[PDB]
C-alpha cells in the first residue's frame, strides 16, 4: 500500500537525541581510598587528545589517595549566582551648557555592551535568555543629591522618540515610564524578556538584510534586530531648564537566567559596541610573560 | 575504533586512522518539533538529494600556515540541490556532518586543531591604531566553499584566544595519530529556521597549532581538504531563486 | 496605618541584594523558548573542559604569539636533562592565564579540588621517548635536577600509539580552600611546581625532524568548586567605548 | 492565580522565589537546582569508552 | 513598631504600575450596568475585521483621496501585465495605514500571526477575468514578471458570482514574533510582497465600461496574536488642543 | 457584500505543517490597553501672569484635553470604568520645593 | 465582609485582584479571563454559512 | 500599597539591635567547620578557671 | 551620594574616583546618600579556614 | 567538485589495501541491452 523506504522512513523525528544527561551536583565529589595497581592492560594515565574529549583520568588511579568527603557547595557557580549582581551599562548625561544633550532631555540607545566588566562576562556565552532588574541612579557631577524631579521613559522600536524636553511624547499614555526626584532612592523596576527570539545573542554572523552587500553597508555586518530593545528616554520634568547638570547611570541586574553555547574569553581591549574589532598594532598575549620556559 | 565508515545519501568516506566521532554537545540533528516551530507551510524534507557528502575546495599546509575557516551555512549555498532549496526558501535548518582529513607519513609530523565556533563573528584590526571603525568586507564574513585565511589566529580574527577553543566541538589531527576529524553538528540558533544567506549558524576552524614539518625529500605537498553533509535538511517559505 | 519602624539600610541600593521590582510590562509573556543545543547549568561544567595552556608564555613578538601555544622537546646528551617549568597555580599571573579554567577564576575568590594537565606528544610517528612530568607541592623548591623533582608526585610518560598523558595535580593543601596566589605574602596558597624532564631521550631514526612539539592542555577535576565571586583582576577597556 | 511569564518558564529546572506582583518575572532570583552535565562539553565523544581503556583501539 | 526597610523603588510613580490606592468616596455604589451590543472583550476581536486596505495610496490631492480606497483593473494587450504591488508588512508605513489591524498595530510592539487580504471586484455582471494575486516570503525582490511571482505563494481569481477571493498571507517567519518593519536594518522583519498579476484578461462585450474597479479589505487570522505595548508612531496633535 | 470577514483559513489556501501555538493573548484584553497612567491634565499656578496668579485654579474634569490617552479612548462609543489618578506636582523647571 | 462596588461589578468575566480597603474599586486591576467573540464584528450573519460554500447560494 | 505609619525610631542605628540584613554574597557557602579544641559556650566557662 | 564596594582579593583595586572598578560588574556595592540612614548588611564568614 | 556530486566513496590508503566501489543499478528500464556509440549508447551506465 506503502513504499518501504517511507514507513522505515525517519525523517521528521522531532526529539533531539541526547548522549549526556544531567545528574544531581550539590557538592564537590568526594575521594575514594586508593590502593597501588601494578597491571598491564589498564592505563587510566594515557589519553588522546585528538578525540577532541577531556582526559577522564581521575585522582585515585594517579596516586595512592585517602577518603574525603567532599561538602563543599557548587551554588555559587550556578549561572544565577554568577549573573544576578547588579553593574553599570548605561551612563547619561544631561549637562547645562555643552554639545551633548544640553537641551534636558535624552535619548540612550540601550545596548549593555558599552562597559567592559558586564560586557565581557555575558559575552562568555552565545546565546542568553532572561529577565532583568534595572536600577537608575541619578545624582550631579560631584555627586551631589539635588531636588530635581525626572522622567524616565521606556520607548519600544517603533515609538515615537521625544525630540525636545516638551515633546507630546512624554504623555506615556501606553510606553511605561517612572516619575523620580533625585531626592528618593535610585528607582529601580523589572523587565521581561523580550526579544521575538527565543534569547539574546551576544554574536550575529550574519547581515540584517538581503541584496548586495557593499562597503558603505557593512555596517550592518553582526547587527540583529532581536537585540535591538528601544530606547530610553530621560528628561526634567518641566518647560524650563534645569537649574543643575545631571548625570543618570544605569544599573543591571539578570535574573531567571538560561543560557547556551560558552565561548572564549575576551582577550583583547574592546573598542566599539557593535563588534568584537581589536587593535591591530597593540595584539597583546591572552597573560603574563617571563624570560625563559625553564625559569619561574 | 580507529576506522570508521559514514554512509549519507548516496556518498561514503573511509578513514583507517581516526580518532573517533565527535557529536557537538551531545545532541543529533534532529528536525523541527510542531510546538517549537512558527512558520505554517509544510516544508520541503528533501532528504537524500540534499543530506550528503559534499566536497569543498582543497587547502595546502605549509610550514608557515596560519589557518583557515569556513561559513556553513553559506559554504554550500551554491552547490548541488542544497544551494537550490537553499536559494529558492527563505526559511532554512540542517545539522552536519564535517569531515576534515589530511594524510602524511610516519614521518611527517603537525597538529591541527578542527573545531565548531558557533555565531562566529569576524572583527577588523580597526585600522591597526584602534581609531578606525573599520569592518570586514563580504568576501571575508562570508568567503564561501574557497573558505578564507586567518591573519591573526592567535585572536581568531576576533579578539578572542584560540587557546580556549577548545569548549567548541573540536577535534584535533595530530599526524602521528590520525588523519581526519569528523564532527557531527545539531541545528544551533535561538529560531527554529533561519535564512541560509543571511545568516551563518556556525563557522569551521581549521588551525595549525604544531607546525607542520619533515626533512627534504619527504613529499612536500601536504592537502588538507573539507568533507561536509548536511542532515535533517529542512527549507520552507518558497519564492523564486535568490543568490543573496 | 500599621505601625512599622525602618533600620538601617533603609534605601541603600545594594549591587548584589535579590528583591522584588515592579514589573513594567503587565501581562507580558514571552517569546516560547525553543530548544537550543549546548546549555549550560553551571560555570564548574566549563572548568573541566581541557583548554591550551600557554606553558611556553615567553614569545611575545606580534609575529610570534602563536607559538605560546606549544613547547619544545628534541634529541638531548641524556643526563635528564629539564625541559620546561612552570607554577600550577589555577588564578595567578602565568601559563594558566590562557585557560578557560584560568579566566573563570578570575572571577572566583577562592577554589578548591583537583587540576589535570595532559600533555600531547605532537612528533612524528617513528619518534619514541619517555618524560617524567613532576609535581612538587608547597615549600618545595624549584627542584635542581631530575633526581630531586622525582621525590614529588610525578608520572613518567612513554610516547606511543596514545599520544597524550595526563598529569593529575592531586589537591593537596592545608586550607579547604586556596585564594588566588601572587607574590610575597598571598604565596601561602601558592600550590606547587610542575617540571617535565628527560626519563630517557627523544629518539628519532634518519629522515625524521630532530625537534617535535608538546602542547599542553589543562583543566578542574569533578572534585574542583570555587567560592565567593569578585570581578577579574583586568577590565578590557581603556578609554570610553564607543 | 499568577501570570507565568518569566524567562525560565517551562524550564527543567526547580526555583523556590518570592513576589508581591502578578508578573511572575519580577520574582526574586531565588535558589535553584543543582544539576550538571559535564559530558556535554567534556566528553561529547559518540562511542564513550572507559578512562582504565587505551582510547585508540 | 514593625521592623522594616525601604528598598530602591520607593516612591517612584511608574507609570504601568498596578497597584491599590486610596478611595476617594467610601461606600459609593455605581450606576448599575445596563445591557449594551457590541461589547468588546480582546482587542484581537477588532484584528479580524476586515477593514478597507488603501493600496492605491498614490491621490494625495484634495480631491481624490477617496479613490486610494480602489484601485483600477481594464483590458491590457494579454502578457500578464502587472496590476499593483504593496508590501505585506502590517505596522509599515503604506496602504496598511488605512487598516483597523494596521492601527492597531501601533499600540503593539510585536505581532505574530497570518494575515488575510480579500480582493472584491467592483466592475458590471458582464465583465469577466481572472488574475493572480502572489505573495513572495522574504528575500524574494519585487518580481520583474508573472513567471516569477508565481513562484510563491498565490491564487489564481476568478471573476463570478462570488465578487471576492482571499489571499492568505501565511505566517512564513524565522522568528516566533516580527516588530515592526521600517527602512534599513528594521527591515529584517519584512513579510514580503504582494502583486496582483492579470492571468488572461479584463474581457467585457460592447455596452459595458471598459474599467472597472478593485477593493481591497485587510485583517488578521485567528492565529494573531500581538505583545508588549507602546504607543502609535503619531501624535494627532500640533499645539494644545482647546 | 455580505458585511461579514472571510473566514477562508491558511489550511484550505496551503498545504500547511502543524503548529502548536502558545503565544498568549493576555496582553491585549481592556485591561491590558488602558491601565496605563497617561497625562490628561495640566495645572499653572505662576506668580505672576493671566493664568491662575491668585493660588488657585480650577480644573475642568475632561481627559479630551490631550491626543495620546484621547486618541486610545475614541477607538471605543462607551467605556465603563474605575480610574487612578496620580498628581505630579513642581515647578516649570522641574524642581522639586518645599510647599 | 466588602463593599461590591467596582465598574466590573455582575460581569461574565472573573477577575484575580488584591484590595487593603473596603470599597473594591480600589482593587488592583488584576488578571482577568481570556475570552473571545470574534464573530460579534467579523461574522454577524443571520444565517451562518461555511468556508467551504459558495457565500451566495 | 499596604497602609504603614512609622514610629519613633525609625531610621535610628541602635548599636544592640539584633535585626535582620541583606547579605552581600548569594548562594555564599562557609567552609566548613573542622573540630577544634577548646571550644567555648558561655564566659562563665572561664570565670571558673 | 556615597559608593562603597567590597574588592576581594585578587579583585581590582580602584586608582581613582573615575576607576573602571567602580563599574561593579561582579563585586558588591552600595550605593547611599548621607541623608538616608546609615546603610547596613549582612557579610557571611568568608575565611578559607574554618 | 562536479565528479563528487555523483554517487562516490572516499578511500582512504590503509591497513586494508582495498575499497570497493558499488555502481548501484539506477536505470530506467529493468534490463539493459549492450551499450554501443550512436542509438544503443541509450543503455549506457555512466561513468567512473
Ligand atoms: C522607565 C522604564 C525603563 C525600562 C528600561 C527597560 C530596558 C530593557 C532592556 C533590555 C536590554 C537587553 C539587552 C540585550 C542585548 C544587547 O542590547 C545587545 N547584545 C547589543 O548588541
Ligand atoms: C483630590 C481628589 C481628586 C479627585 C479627582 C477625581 C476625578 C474623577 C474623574 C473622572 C473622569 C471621567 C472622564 C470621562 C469622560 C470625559 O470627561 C468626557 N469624555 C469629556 O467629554
Ligand atoms: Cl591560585
Ligand atoms: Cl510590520
Ligand atoms: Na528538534
Ligand atoms: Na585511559
Ligand atoms: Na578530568
Ligand atoms: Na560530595
Ligand atoms: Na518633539
Ligand atoms: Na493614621
Ligand atoms: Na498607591
Ligand atoms: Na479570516
Ligand atoms: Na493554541
Ligand atoms: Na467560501
Ligand atoms: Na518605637
Ligand atoms: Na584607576
Amino acid at each position: 500500500d506503502r513504499v518501504a523506504d517511507v514507513i522505515e522512513s525517519s525523517i521528521g523525528d522531532s526529539v533531539s537525541r541526547a548522549l549526556t544527561q544531567a545528574l544531581p551536583a550539590p557538592t564537590g565529589q568526594n575521594t575514594q581510598v586508593s590502593s597501588h595497581r601494578l597491571d598491564t592492560g589498564e592505563v587510566p594515565a594515557l589519553q588522546a587528545a585528538e578525540i577532541g574529549a577531556s582526559s577522564n583520568t581521575s585522582d585515585e588511579s594517579m596516586i595512592e589517595t585517602r577518603c574525603v568527603l567532599n561538602s563543599h557547595s557548587t551554588a555559587e557557580t550556578t549561572l544565577d549566582s554568577f549573573f544576578s549582581r547588579a553593574g553599570l551599562v548605561g551612563e547619561i548625561d544631561l549637562p547645562l551648557e555643552g554639545t551633548t544633550n544640553p537641551n534636558g532631555y535624552a535619548n540612550w540607545d540601550i545596548d549593555i555592551t558599552g562597559y567592559a566588566q558586564m560586557r565581557r562576562k555575558v559575552e562568555l556565552f552565545t546565546y542568553m535568555r532572561f529577565d532583568a532588574e534595572f536600577t537608575f541612579v541619578a545624582c550631579t557631577p560631584t555627586g551631589q543629591v539635588v531636588p530635581q524631579l525626572l522622567q524616565y521613559m521606556f520607548v519600544p522600536p517603533g515609538a515615537p522618540k521625544p525630540e525636545s524636553r516638551e515633546s507630546l511624547a512624554w504623555q506615556t499614555a501606553t510606553n511605561p515610564s517612572v516619575f523620580v526626584k533625585l531626592t528618593d532612592p535610585p528607582a529601580q523596576v523589572s523587565v521581561p524578556f523580550m526579544s521575538p527570539a527565543s534569547a539574546y545573542q551576544w554574536f550575529y554572523d550574519g547581515y540584517p538584510t538581503f541584496g548586495e552587500h557593499k562597503q558603505e553597508k557593512d555596517l550592518e555586518y553582526g547587527a540583529c534586530p532581536n537585540n535591538m530593545m528601544g530606547t530610553f528616554s530621560v528628561r526634567n520634568v518641566g518647560s524650563s531648564k534645569s537649574k543643575y547638570p545631571l548625570v543618570v547611570r544605569i544599573y543591571m541586574r539578570m535574573k531567571h537566567v538560561r543560557a547556551w553555547i560558552p565561548r572564549p574569553m575576551r582577550n583583547q581591549n574592546y573598542l566599539f559596541k557593535a563588534n568584537p574589532n581589536y587593535a591591530g598594532n597593540s595584539i597583546k598575549p591572552t597573560g603574563t610573560s617571563r624570560t625563559a620556559i625553564t625559569t619561574l | 575504533d580507529r576506522v570508521a565508515q559514514l554512509t549519507i545519501g548516496n556518498s561514503t568516506i573511509t578513514t583507517q586512522e581516526a580518532a573517533n566521532i565527535i557529536v557537538g554537545y551531545g545532541e543529533w540533528p534532529s528536525y523541527c518539533s510542531d510546538d517549537d516551530a512558527t512558520a505554517v507551510d509544510k516544508p520541503t524534507r528533501p532528504d537524500v538529494s540534499v543530506n550528503r557528502f559534499y566536497t569543498l575546495d582543497t587547502k595546502l599546509w605549509e610550514k608557515s600556515s596560519k589557518g583557515w575557516y569556513w561559513k556553513f551555512p553559506d559554504v554550500l549555498t551554491e552547490t548541488g540541490v542544497f544551494g537550490q532549496n537553499a536559494q529558492f526558501h527563505y526559511l532554512y535548518r540542517s545539522g552536519f556532518c564535517i569531515h576534515v582529513q589530511c594524510n602524511a607519513s610516519k614521518f611527517h609530523q603537525g597538529a591541527l586543531l578542527v573545531a565548531i565556533l558557533p555565531e562566529y563573528v569576524i572583527g577588523t584590526v580597526a585600522g591597526g591604531t584602534g581609531t578606525e571603525d573599520s569592518h570586514p568586507p563580504y568576501k571575508q564574513t562570508q568567503p564561501g566553499a574557497d573558505g578564507f585565511e586567518l591573519q591573526h589566529p592567535y585572536v581568531l580574527d576576533a579578539g578572542i584566544p584560540i587557546s580556549q577553543l577548545t569548549v567548541c566541538p573540536h577535534q584535533w589531527i595530530n599526524l602521528r595519530t590520525n588523519n581526519c576529524a569528523t564532527i557531527i553538528v545539531p541545528y544551533m540558533n535561538t529560531l527554529p529556521f533561519d535564512s541560509a544567506l543571511n545568516h551563518c549558524n556556525f563557522g569551521l576552524l581549521v588551525v595549525p597549532i604544531s607546525p607542520l614539518d619533515f626533512d627534504q625529500g619527504a613529499t612536500p605537498v601536504i592537502p588538507i581538504t573539507i568533507t561536509l553533509a548536511p542532515m535533517c535538511s529542512e527549507f520552507a517559505g518558497l519564492r523564486q531563486a535568490v543568490t543573496q | 496605618g500599621f505601625p512599622t519602624e525602618p533600620k538601617p539600610g533603609t534605601n541603600q541600593f545594594l549591587t548584589t541584594d535579590d528583591g522584588v521590582s515592579a514589573p513594567i510590562l503587565p501581562n507580558f509573556h514571552p517569546t516560547p523558548c525553543i530548544h537550543i543545543p549546548g546549555e549550560v547549568r553551571n560555570l564548574l561544567e566549563l572548568c573541566q573542559v581541557e583548554t591550551i595552556l600557554e606553558v611556553n608564555n615567553v614569545p611575545t613578538n606580534a609575529t610570534s604569539l602563536m607559538e605560546r601555544l606549544r613547547f619544545p622537546v628534541s634529541a638531548q646528551a641524556g643526563k635528564g636533562e629539564l625541559c620546561a617549568v612552570f607554577r600550577a597555580d589555577p588564578g595567578r599571573d602565568g601559563p594558566w592565564q590562557s585557560t578557560m579554567l584560568g579566566q573563570l577564576c578570575g572571577y572566583y575568590t577562592q577554589w578548591s579540588g583537583s587540576l589535570e594537565v595532559t600533555f600531547m606528544f605532537t612528533g612524528s610517528f617513528m619518534a619514541t621517548g619517555k618524560m617524567l612530568i613532576a609535581y612538587t607541592p608547597p615549600g618545595g623548591p624549584l627542584p635542581k635536577d631530575r633526581a630531586t623533582a622525582m621525590l614529588g608526585t610525578h608520572v613518567i610518560w612513554d610516547f606511543g600509539l596514545q599520544s597524550s598523558v595526563t598529569l593529575v595535580i592531586p589537591w593537596i593543601s592545608n586550607t579547604h580552600y586556596r585564594a588566588h596566589a601572587r607574590d610575597g605574602v598571598f604565596d601561602y596558597y601558592t600550590t606547587g611546581l610542575v617540571s617535565i624532564w628527560y626519563q630517557t631521550n627523544y629518539v628519532v631514526p634518519i629522515g625524521a625532524p630532530n625537534t617535535a612539539y608538546i602542547i599542553a592542555l589543562a583543566a578542574a577535576q569533578k572534585n574542583f568548586t570555587m567560592k565567593l565571586c569578585k570581578d577579574t583582576s583586568h577590565i578590557l577597556q581603556t578609554a570610553s567605548i564607543q | 492565580h499568577e501570570n507565568s511569564n518569566s524567562a525560565t518558564e517551562g524550564s527543567t529546572i526547580n526555583y523556590t522565589t518570592i513576589n508581591y506582583y502578578k508578573d511572575s518575572y519580577a520574582a526574586t532570583a531565588g535558589k535553584q537546582s543543582l544539576k550538571q552535565d559535564p559530558d556535554k562539553f567534556a566528553n561529547p565523544v559518540k562511542d564513550i569508552f572507559t578512562e582504565m581503556a587505551a582510547p585508540l583501539k
